[PDB]
């Protein structure tokens, strides 16, 4: 059996992602979702108002954009599934649910509840053999290779301090502030 | 002689013809607009097989949902 995961990074607006083992996040955009803000009739543009990539950039002044993950907590599932499935598309990765695993990123102190039915989702939608979800401030003890420490982190919205020696953790000790550059 | 001693008050010796005599944009230094070399062939493999859908044309000036744009389904 080979399985390489997905790194896969969400955030509060911004959403990184790329294989297992690499240094780059091979694709990374925010929470933007466009649909035409105008009528066609005339052929020539393209069908399906779902239009979201390098093409909302290219395409700027003529959607109307959205961010259904408020202050990292998904509203529009049906949205997120479709962003979701846009990073399922081929050139964006080529690979299948079940052909490969998925690291995430959980952003503290939510209802849990999202979390179930994203998992629903991952895992009877699509069908990823094992994915896994946990604090971005463990992945900030990696990238500095110390244990002890605390990490305050901000997104667009959101920002979380958590004090942690040694990888061990002190839950009451954590502080946060859901609140920035939005 | 068809009329000549009989009847002498017709025409002849008359050129009523009136003669003369042989004796015979793409500024496009400005800038301004472009056009495009007509091949509609060409053209009409540009726009070879849009299967375009009119799923509900509607473009009246009616106000009773959100929006209103036809001419939406594809393949
Ligand atoms: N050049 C910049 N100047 C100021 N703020 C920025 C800049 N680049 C990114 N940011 C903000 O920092 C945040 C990055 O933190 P991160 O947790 O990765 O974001 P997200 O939570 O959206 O993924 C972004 O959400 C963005 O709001």
């Amino acid at each position: 059996i080979a399985n390489q995961p997905v790194v896969i990074d969400n955030g509060s607006g911004v959403i990184k992602a790329g294989f297992a083992g690499d240094q780059i996040p091979k694709y990374c955009f925010p929470n933007y979702v466009g649909r035409p803000k105008h009528v066609r009739v005339m052929a020539g543009a393209l069908e399906g108002d779902i239009f979201i990539g390098p093409k909302a950039e290219e395409h700027r002044g003529l959607l109307s954009i959205r961010y259904p993950m408020e202050h990292g907590i998904v509203k529009d599932w049906n949205d997120m599934e479709r962003i979701w499935q846009y990073v399922y598309s081929k050139d964006q990765l080529q690979t299948f649910s079940e052909e490969h695993p998925v690291l995430l990123t959980e952003a503290p102190l939510n209802p849990r509840k999202n979390r179930e039915r994203a998992a629903e989702v991952f895992f009877e939608t699509f069908n990823v053999p094992a994915l896994f979800i946990s604090m971005q401030a463990v992945l900030s003890l990696y990238a500095t290779g110390r244990t002890t420490g605390v990490v305050l982190d901000s997104g667009d919205g959101v920002t979380h301090a958590v004090p942690i020696y040694e990888g061990f953790a002190m839950p009451h000790s954590i502080m946060r502030i859901d609140i920035a550059g939005r | 002689d068809p009329k000549y001693a009989d009847l002498p008050g017709i025409a002849r010796n008359e050129p009523d013809v009136y003669e003369t005599s042989d004796l015979p944009q793409e500024e496009l230094t400005s800038t301004s607009v472009e056009h495009i070399i007509v091949n509609p062939n060409a053209a009409y493999d540009k726009f070879k097989d849009k299967r375009v859908g009119t799923k509900g044309l509607d473009f009246s000036d009616r106000i009773g949902k959100t929006k209103r744009t036809g001419y939406e389904s594809g393949e």
